[PDB]
């Protein structure tokens, strides 16, 4: 379940990035750019 | 789930691990013992050892004292600390009591340091089932089983181990006053108990013969043979 | 949110339901409520019919504390018996 | 160390088909759905071939095979029985290419590593005093940078650090110079986006070591 | 359309308007079910096989033999034999043997292997192997393959939430097609598995699985034959000692000894030449034949 | 080293050897075959039973005439009335109309809710149809006493006493509770080991009711399609209502009653939370009485177990040394046995077993006296078949003395 | 009443060498049978009313005769239909119909046009059930078993004997065990049993596996249980043999699935049919299974199964009587002896003695011997045996 | 499941841990002892063979216990040393109480008698060790003794405990002769076997040891065989095999 986390955050979303859309997380090496 | 410790009873008031200590006992090769007027004998099945193997040290009948001898079932190991703990048990009541130890005795002991490992957890039950007898009575042979558990009854004729049902039927249609009026015909009778068990040639066969006022002898194969050679011709005179 | 009732929530809900119901005035609803901790409103009201019913079995024209300690047991389906070594 | 990112490289320099999936795609609920979708996968990846299938983080679905006692311990080891038979079992694939990706190696089945399955088991050590330059000129190729930074002088750094921990360095240098308004990045904040990603061990509890 | 050849459960085909029976149709198969006939043949023959001679002709006494002459089956007076189990460590041939026998025979050939009797819903798994062997019975005689038969043929685990009692129901339906109230003509099972304790005592016992055929790593002569196999389409040098690769190859499968020519040839193609020197061979030995140690001489060392 | 079979070795296999009447003996039975398929192809015809009245009976040719004069109404409920008047109309899963009476009924007949028939072209209302009873549902009451009473339960004095207490008494006789303003129980959980006799109650309590007994077909209320279990609780609930003090016994709880879980069940869960609103909840049951029995309650649902659902919650333990006793006696009554049957020692030789048990006991200990050409079975009879069911089923013995 | 529908077998020929008297016997049964094939080949040909009357209910009931469910009974001659889609119509009921089996949830007939009620479907059974019927009896007789004397005995007084003596039952006042579950090793004859049983018993066989009886949807499990059951008290002497019990009879436990729930709901409605409300009737039910231990207890308690007969490992004794079976048709020599066979230490199965015979006669084949022979005996005993233990501790 | 503990009896009466502490044994190294009329003598492979590791000891495996006793050591190193400190303790009780050697039976008996008591009490594991016994006595003479983890001991000719035991013992069984070999055939014979009961081939003189027990002059001399004899014995085995396929 983690690594789905990984996979899907490490997905294209970062490829195209469109519009300038981005990720506000709100909660409590997945630190890393 | 109430058979994981010693010291639980379950519903119906039966304590579990007494009794898988218990069928560790039948596991282990058969040894017929029954008492006669002047004679008492421990027959034993052997379990026909390695080609490469000294059967020296798989002795399983063992005397506790000079009058004394016990027959067991079970693993070995217990078996081994057992028959130590006896043979110290009836040295020192030898010291304290300068009679000899009596077979009642030892067997009580015997039964009662058995009881003790069955108390408490932590302590593991000796697997193992003696057939005690001997002359200790000074002029009464008597014969004993301690159960794992730490019960002792005295017996006729009785058998422990593999099969020990079949040959205490046996035993139970054939034990007569008349069957072990001679020590040959007692021998006899423990061989004939044997045999439908252990289906085998030679050397499979150890029997324990002790007389009144003597030390254990450990038949020879030579005696053996020539009592079941007896035993046949018996048996082929019946046919 | 609607909790476990508590001593006086059960006392107050077994008066509740003994109103209808003849009852001694010797009852003491508290050491009731003490009696059945973690019990709901509807096993309540069970302790109170149960009791009813424990006192129809007898003939009795009024209800008792005992009654009521007996429909108790018997809501939880439990049965009381002398035993042998609680003396 | 590059190994999803040389797999995405073969994806896009080949003329067959690529399939991608995560070893934890088959990890699902509903016993016989994992290795339903172990088969829908190498089926689609047959119907139209030449065809590539990467299993990434495969090492979740790999482990040796023990004597699984409940439903749900043997349910992973179908899923590997269902993978091993679909890549060289009854039915030949012929035209399908299997790729995979691990980090141990050894902690896998060896029905799956058997040179029938898996012919080439290729390593991907962290980059060297070479690599490590190489990575670090690709990476900056496309980076502004300046005449004043010497990648020379944090590529001979002893630190071992992957190439996700290059690229990390390089965005954080990034992030450095555009937080104050420079469109340059310099030394400076090379040098501290390399401390700030180099520090790596956090609190560690300083008595494990 | 004679009503004698309408039987319960067939498909017929009835008009527009009077819903007239006109036509008998082939009969209904899942379609999950339809797949596991093998149409087209696999390539593998039994000369491709080295080192495997006697597996190969104690699987012909039941695959080949009952089918193809069983009047001396009832001559002999015993029963046919119904399965073979083939068992032994990966890459040994099960599988090879199992497409060898496919190519090579004359019945319907039915792969029904890993998870395809793994369903999500209840009762399905149990449906498709009745259905299934229904459909080698229509076929037969038919020859049933089931490989990596640990995935539904493991031991029958307690009931609880950690249980697979569903996939244990799929083999139980299994067990009493194999060997059940109503028996099975000339239907021929085929097993393959790497771990033949795993498997329940009920579905290895006799009747089910009549003879136990065990796949060891091949020797030296065995090794022999794998590696011309294997090797018979690649441009030897003259200098090939092929027996030299068999004792450089201690314990290995015959998946490792092809792995090893794969291997010598491509370092051939990395010199971008066609043929191969002994070289090229022993350095493929050692790159296919590395195994993984514990590396930690701690551990190692635990047992003296 | 083996050698394979040729074709040579094939002949002289199946020639050298016995062959004078081998053929002839296979040829007959594959021929008794053929001949036993052609015999069954010829004949293949078991012709199939339909509901065809005696030549007599019908003997109408006015079959056809009612056949094209009387036309097939749809079934549908007006659901909205409008005010000529127009009707809308629920053809239960067709679709929704707006129609209007055919000159046959009057306006007067036909009111908002109730069912009524439609022709198939103009959908027009032509004949008011009575409300719908479930079929299902309305073979699930029981309309046929069983045979047993009270006097075949043994052991269970109390728990037959509660039981009457709550489904018996209040029905037979109100006044007991309202005089001293006691609201009974309106449900019992038969709990306990299986084989202790719940279903026996139950079916007993069925026997001397007097009034509705409905027994509830698990199955039933487990439905392919979603949503009709709680559909068929509701309508089985409701046909409790229109009887007078009805009786509702649902065997085996637990097949529907388990603890709710988050798909699942779901739809059963969701007859369940049905059963368990029409037990307690808004809208009173009314005098309906329900009779729950389950030998695993630990696994329902802690909602239905509440004692607004199942108020009385009688255990069926197992029986003691009189209550054996007592099964013994129950059990042999019909029993060929002999005069000197000390009950009271095979009770105490079953120490802890259920009446099914008992039962068993005695039906073994006939079929021993059965087995020796024997119509009496005597004590050692008795005593073999305790033996054999519940010994069955000696160095462990030697340490209790 | 519709009797019981008993499977039909033909006449067992008992010389089984190949003799003249076997021979004289097979043609026996095929003049027999070609006897029944001429008469009822020439009665139709030699064969020249109703006819009238049958042609008039085929007019007026028209083609094809659509299947629905009757809902309710209106008049004597109208009722509510719903048919296979759902949508209920209110039609006429014709007068070549019985009223009295005309019940609220039977499967009618109706006219296809005009919906009217034109016949009733009595049979109706799921055909997944009518497959369970056993119409041609396997040929295991009881003359196949060997030893397992007990075994066939408490088998035969429970299922056999109270159809054949009934008068035993009735005069001691017992009922006789209407359930017995077979438990043992495999391959020890537990099946073998229940093929004996259908082949000697007069009553109608249904044989389930416990794995068809779980169906995909939610109510169709226990639906198809109690469908079985209504099938099986229609004909009523019945004997309902449920091998691999243990696929369904698993331990009731509170579970997190669906699935597990809906096959203890299956399981519930199984013991629900075998002792619950409403008696049985005249059905008894044979269960096996190699692992009694996970079985319900409320599945396995006496008054659903009242005998519960042990199948332990044969001994020397049933070691030669199976051996003696399955080497009948073996042509065997005059070296073999086959007690050293069946010594064994502990471990040798009824299923194992077939297989090792039939494994003697393949090495026969080997060495093209038709007759076996002692080594191809001790060879095929040690090829087709597969072991699984203690060490040397007890002595 | 009933391994929780050493103390918990399985419902057919057996220790589970005591049969898995023998299980475990298999994975300790090869080791072996033969007994001739002359002499015994115990043989061991070195499992740990790293260029990197220094044989300072060499008697990694094989310990002596008293002046007329030693002992090869199969199982958990841990275990191992601690059995083996506590045979000398034993050794050297006896001696000091009774001023004459152990009669090699007693001494086995003695760690029987603490393994089984090990097993038996509750709170500590079985040892997982088992260590092959030699020496001689004024009793019986040279005599071969076995242990188990469990405490039980035997009377042996000729064993193997370790990786691949059971080919080992078969093939000793095979070919082993009673009262007629020498201490010279017993070296081959311990040779041949550790040939191919390790998958090593050409059976380096480095990765096994043998040490051998002799009765000279009444001093009963202990002699661990040095790389030399052992590679003379391996080059033995060597021309003995070539002799052997020149048949062929
Ligand atoms: N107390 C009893 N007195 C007399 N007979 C009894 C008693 N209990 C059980 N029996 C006998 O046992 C048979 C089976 O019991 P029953 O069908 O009532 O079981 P149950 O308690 O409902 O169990 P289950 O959990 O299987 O539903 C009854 O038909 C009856 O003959
Ligand atoms: N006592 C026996 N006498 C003769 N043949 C036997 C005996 N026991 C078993 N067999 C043979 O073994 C074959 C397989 O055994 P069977 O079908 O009875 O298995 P089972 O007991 O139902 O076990 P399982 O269901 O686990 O396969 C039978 O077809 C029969 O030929
Ligand atoms: N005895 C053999 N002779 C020739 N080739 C073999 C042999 N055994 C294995 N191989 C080769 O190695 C591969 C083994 O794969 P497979 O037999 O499917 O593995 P498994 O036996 O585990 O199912 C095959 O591709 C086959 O070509
Ligand atoms: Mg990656
Ligand atoms: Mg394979
Ligand atoms: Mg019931
Ligand atoms: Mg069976």
């Amino acid at each position: 379940i983690q690594r789905t986390l990984m996979e899907l955050l490490n997905q294209m979303d970062g490829f195209d990035t469109l519009h300038r859309v981005k990720m506000i997380m709100a909660t409590n090496a997945l630190l890393r750019p | 789930s109430y058979d994981r410790a010693i010291t639980v009873f379950s519903p119906d008031g039966h304590l579990f691990q007494v009794e898988y200590a218990q069928e560790a006992v039948k596991k282990g090769s058969t040894a017929v013992g029954v008492r006669g007027r002047d004679i008492v004998v421990l027959g034993v099945e052997k379990k026909s050892v390695a080609k490469l193997q000294d059967e020296r040290t798989v002795r399983k009948i063992c005397a506790l004292d000079d009058n004394v001898c016990m027959a067991f079932a079970g693993l070995t190991a217990d078996a081994r600390i057992v028959i130590n703990r006896a043979r110290v048990e009836c040295q020192s009541h030898r010291l304290t009591v300068e009679d000899p130890v009596t077979v009642e005795y030892i067997t009580r002991y015997i039964a009662s340091l058995k009881q003790r490992y069955t108390q408490s957890n932590g302590r593991r039950p000796f697997g193992i089932s003696a057939l005690i007898v001997g002359f200790d009575f000074d002029g009464t042979p008597r014969l004993y089983q301690t159960d794992p558990s730490g019960t002792y009854h005295a017996w006729k004729a009785n058998a422990i181990g593999r099969g020990a049902k079949s040959v205490r039927e046996f035993l139970e249609k054939n034990y007569t006053d008349e069957a072990i009026e001679t020590d040959d015909l007692t021998i006899k009778l423990v061989i004939k108990a044997l045999l439908e068990v252990v289906q085998s040639g030679g050397k499979n066969i150890e029997l324990a013969v002790m007389r009144r006022d003597q030390s254990l002898k450990i038949l020879n194969p030579e005696e053996i043979e020539k009592y079941v050679v007896e035993i046949e011709k018996e048996k082929e005179e019946n046919e | 949110e609607f909790p476990m009732p508590n001593e006086e929530a059960r006392a107050r809900i077994m008066q509740i339901h003994s109103r209808k119901m003849n009852v001694s005035p010797d009852v003491n609803y508290e050491e009731l409520a003490r009696c059945t901790d973690d019990f709901n409103g509807a096993q309540c009201k069970a302790v109170c019919v149960e009791a009813g019913m424990i006192a129809l079995r007898r003939g009795a024209t009024e209800l008792t504390h005992e009654d009521y300690m007996e429909g108790i047991l018997e809501v939880q389906a439990k049965k009381k018996a002398n035993l042998q070594y609680y003396a | 160390c590059g190994k999803t990112m040389l797999a995405k490289a073969v994806a896009h320099h080949t003329t067959a088909a690529f399939i991608r999936v995560v070893g934890s795609e088959f990890v699902q609920k509903y016993l016989g759905e994992g290795p339903r979708m172990v088969r829908d996968v190498f089926r689609l990846a047959k119907e139209n071939a030449p065809a590539i299938i990467f299993i990434d983080e495969i090492d979740a679905i790999a482990t040796k095979r023990f004597d699984a006692q409940t439903g749900a311990d043997r349910e992973v080891q179908r899923i590997l029985l269902e993978l091993l038979n679909q890549m060289d079992g009854f039915d030949q694939n012929v035209n399908v290419k299997v790729i995979m990706a691990t980090n141990r190696a050894d902690t896998l089945d060896p029905a799956l590593l058997r040179p029938g399955r898996l012919d080439r088991k290729i390593e991907f050590p962290l980059p060297d005093r070479r690599q490590k330059r190489l990575i670090f000129s690709t990476i900056t190729s496309k980076m502004n940078l300046s005449e004043e930074v010497d990648l020379e002088d944090y590529v001979a750094r002893p630190d071992k650090i992957s190439g996700a921990d290059i690229n990390s360095i390089c965005q954080e240098s990034g992030m450095l110079a555009v937080r104050e308004n420079r469109y340059i990045v310099l030394a400076k904040d090379f040098e501290k986006a390399y401390k700030t990603v180099i520090k790596k061990d956090e609190q560690e509890h300083e008595f494990y070591k | 359309i004679d009503i004698n050849d309408v039987t319960p459960n067939c498909r017929v085909a009835l008009r527009n308007d009077s819903y007239t029976l006109h036509k008998i149709l082939p009969n209904k198969v899942d379609p999950l079910v339809s797949l596991m006939m093998v149409e087209k043949v696999p390539d593998s023959t039994y000369e491709m096989i080295g080192g495997l001679d006697k597996q190969i002709k104690e699987i012909k006494e039941v695959i080949e033999l009952p089918v193809k002459h069983p009047e001396l089956f009832e001559a002999l007076g015993i029963a046919q034999p119904k399965g073979v189990l083939l068992y032994g460590p990966p890459g040994t041939g099960k599988t090879l043997l199992a497409r060898a026998v496919a190519h090579h025979t004359d019945c319907t050939f039915i792969r029904v292997s890993g998870s395809e009797l793994v369903q999500k819903f209840i009762g399905e798994g149990a449906r498709m192997v009745r259905e299934l062997f229904v459909m080698a019975r229509e076929h037969a005689p038919s020859i049933i393959f089931m490989d990596e038969i640990d995935s539904i043929g493991s031991s029958r685990l307690e009931g609880g939430s950690g249980g697979d009692s569903e996939v244990q129901r799929t083999m139980l339906e299994l067990l009493n097609q194999l060997d059940g109230f109503e028996a099975t003509k000339n239907i021929k099972v085929i097993m393959a598995t790497n771990r033949i304790d795993i498997l329940d005592s009920a579905l290895l016992r006799p009747g089910r699985i009549d003879r136990k055929i065990e796949f060891p790593p091949p020797n030296e002569e065995a090794r022999l034959d794998i590696l011309k196999i294997h090797s018979r389409k690649m441009n030897l040098t003259r200098g090939i000692n092929l027996r030299k690769i068999a004792e450089l190859m201690p314990g290995a499968s015959g998946a490792e000894v092809k792995g090893v020519c794969t291997e010598a040839g491509m370092y051939a193609l990395r010199e971008r030449r066609v043929h191969v020197t002994q070289e090229d061979f022993e350095m493929a030995v050692a790159k296919v034949m590395q195994k993984d140690s514990e590396k930690n001489m701690s551990i190692k060392k635990l047992w003296k | 080293p083996i050698r394979a079979l040729d074709e040579g070795d094939i002949a002289l296999l199946k020639t050298y050897g016995q062959s004078t009447y081998s053929r002839q003996i296979k040829q007959v039975e594959d021929d008794i075959q053929q001949l036993l398929k052609k015999i069954n192809e010829l004949t293949g015809i078991k012709e199939s039973d339909t509901g065809l009245a005696p030549p007599a009976l019908w003997d109408l040719a006015a079959d056809k005439q009612t056949l094209q004069s009387e036309q097939p109404l749809q079934v549908a409920r007006c659901t909205k009335i409008i005010n000529d008047p127009k009707y809308i109309i629920n053809v239960k899963q067709f679709a929704k109309f707006v129609v209007d009476l055919s000159d046959q009924v009057a306006p007067t007949d036909i009111e908002e809710g109730m069912r009524v028939g439609v022709d198939r072209n103009k959908y027009q209302i032509h004949i008011p149809l009575p409300p719908k009873i479930d079929p299902t549902v309305t073979m699930m009451q029981v309309e046929e006493k069983p045979d047993v009473t009270y006097s075949d339960v043994g052991g269970c004095k109390e728990q037959i006493e509660k039981l009457r207490e709550v489904v018996e008494t209040p029905l037979l006789h109100p006044e007991r509770f309202v005089n001293l303003g006691i609201e009974p129980p309106k449900g019992v959980l038969l709990f306990g080991p299986p084989g202790t006799g719940k279903t026996l109650c139950a079916r007993a309590v069925a026997n001397r009711t007097d009034a509705c007994f409905i027994r509830v077909i698990g199955s039933e209320l487990v439905q392919k399609y979603v949503g009709e279990g709680a559909r068929m609780v509701r309508e089985l609930f409701e046909m409790a209502r229109t009887k007078k003090a009805c009786l509702i016994f649902f065997d085996e709880i637990d097949a529907i009653g388990g603890a709710r879980f988050d798909g699942g069940d779901n739809e059963v869960q969701r007859t369940m939370l049905e059963l368990i609103n029409q037990l307690d909840g808004f809208d009173p049951r009314g005098n309906i009485k329900v009779l729950m029995a389950t030998n695993r309650p630990d696994t329902l649902d802690p909602a239905l177990m509440r004692p607004g659902r199942l108020d009385r919650k009688i255990e069926f333990s197992l029986p003691d040394l009189e209550g054996r006793t007592h099964i013994f006696k129950i059990h042999a009554r019909s029993m060929s046995v002999e005069r000197d049957i000390r009950f009271e020692l095979l009770a105490r030789l079953c120490p802890n077993s259920t009446g099914a048990e008992i039962r068993s006991v005695c039906t073994e200990a006939g079929m021993f006296a059965i087995r020796a050409r024997r119509k009496i079975a005597t004590e050692k009879d008795f005593l073999e078949a305790v033996n054999k069911v519940i010994k069955s089923y000696t160095p462990r013995y030697m340490t209790y003395n | 009443t519709k009797g019981p529908d008993a499977a039909s077998k033909l006449p067992l020929v008992t010389p089984h060498t190949q003799c003249r008297l076997k021979l004289l016997k097979l043609e026996r049964i095929k003049d027999y049978l070609l006897m029944e094939e001429e008469f009822i080949r020439n009665q139709e040909q030699m064969k020249p009313k109703q006819e009238e009357e049958r042609s008039k209910v085929d007019d007026l009931r028209g083609t094809p005769m659509s299947v629905g469910t009757l809902e309710e009974i209106i008049d004597d001659n109208h009722a509510i239909v719903s048919t296979s889609v759902g949508s209920e119509h209110y039609v006429s009921i014709l007068s070549f119909v019985d009223k009295d089996l005309l019940e609220p949830g039977c499967s009618v007939l109706l006219n296809h046009k005009v919906h009217a009620v034109i016949g009733v479907l009595m049979d109706d059974t799921d055909p997944l059930v009518t497959v369970m019927k056993v119409e041609k009896a396997p040929q295991e007789t009881y003359a196949d078993i060997g030893g397992l004397d007990n075994q066939i005995q408490e088998i035969k007084e429970s299922v056999e004997l109270p159809l054949t003596h009934p008068e035993y039952y009735e005069e001691m006042g017992i009922k006789p065990p209407k359930g017995v579950i077979l438990y043992g090793p495999p391959g020890t004859g537990k099946t073998l049993l229940a093929k004996a049983v259908a082949n000697q018993t007069s009553a109608t066989f249904l044989r389930v596996v416990g794995s068809e009886l779980i169906q995909k949807y939610l109510g169709d499990g226990p639906k198809l249980v109690r469908e079985l059951f209504r099938v099986a008290e229609e004909h009523a002497p019945s004997i309902v043999f449920i091998d691999e019990i243990d696929a369904i009879g698993t331990k009731r436990y509170d579970s997190n699935s669906g699935g597990e729930r809906e096959i203890q709901r299956t399981m519930l409605e199984l013991l629900n049919q075998l002792d619950g409300f409403d008696s049985r009737g005249d059905v008894k039910v044979i269960m096996a299974t190699n692992r009694i231990e996970t079985l319900d207890p409320a599945l396995i308690r006496p008054g659903r199964i009242d005998r519960k007969i042990e199948f332990p490992l044969p001994d020397e004794k049933t070691k030669k009587r199976i051996f003696q079976i399955h080497t009948s048709r073996m042509t065997l020599a005059d070296d073999v002896t086959l007690d050293d066979l069946i010594m064994a230490k502990d471990d040798l199965s009824g299923a194992d003695i077939k297989a090792i015979c039939t494994e003697a006669g393949l090495m026969a084949l080997r060495e093209r011997r038709m007759k076996v022979t002692n080594e191809d005996f001790k060879k095929s005993k040690e090829n087709v045996l597969y072991k699984k233990t203690p060490e040397g501790l007890y002595l | 499941r009933y391994d929780s503990r050493t103390t918990i009896f399985s419902p057919e009466g057996r220790l589970y841990q005591v049969e898995y502490a023998m299980e475990a044994i298999g994975h300790a190294g090869t080791c072996l002892g033969i007994l001739a009329n002359d002499g015994v003598l115990l043989a061991a492979e070195r499992r740990n063979i790293h260029k990197l590791l220094d044989e300072v000891f060499f008697s990694e495996k094989i310990y002596k216990l008293n002046e007329d006793m030693a002992c090869s050591v199969a199982g958990i190193t841990s275990d191992a040393n601690v059995l083996t400190n506590e045979l000398r303790l034993i050794a050297q009780r006896y001696l000091l109480q009774y001023q004459e050697p152990i009669p090699c039976e007693q001494l086995v008996t003695a760690l029987c008698d603490i393994k089984q008591a090990y097993t038996q009490f509750g709170g500590k594991r079985p040892f997982g060790v088992s260590l092959l016994y030699i020496g001689w006595d004024k009793h019986y003479g040279f005599q071969l003794y076995q242990s188990d983890p469990s405490g039980n001991y035997g009377g042996w000719k000729a064993t193997c405990i370790g990786n691949n035991s059971a080919a080992a013992v078969s093939m000793l069984k095979q070919d082993y002769k009673e009262g007629e070999m020498t201490l010279k055939s017993a070296l081959a014979l311990a040779i041949k076997v550790l040939n191919k009961t390790m998958d090593v081939s050409k059976l380096s003189a480095e990765k096994v040891e043998i040490a051998t027990l002799t009765r000279e002059n009444g001093k009963t001399v202990i002699r661990v065989l040095k790389q030399k004899e052992v590679e003379q014995l391996i080059k033995k085995h060597e021309e003995e095999e070539a002799k052997a396929e020149r048949e062929k």
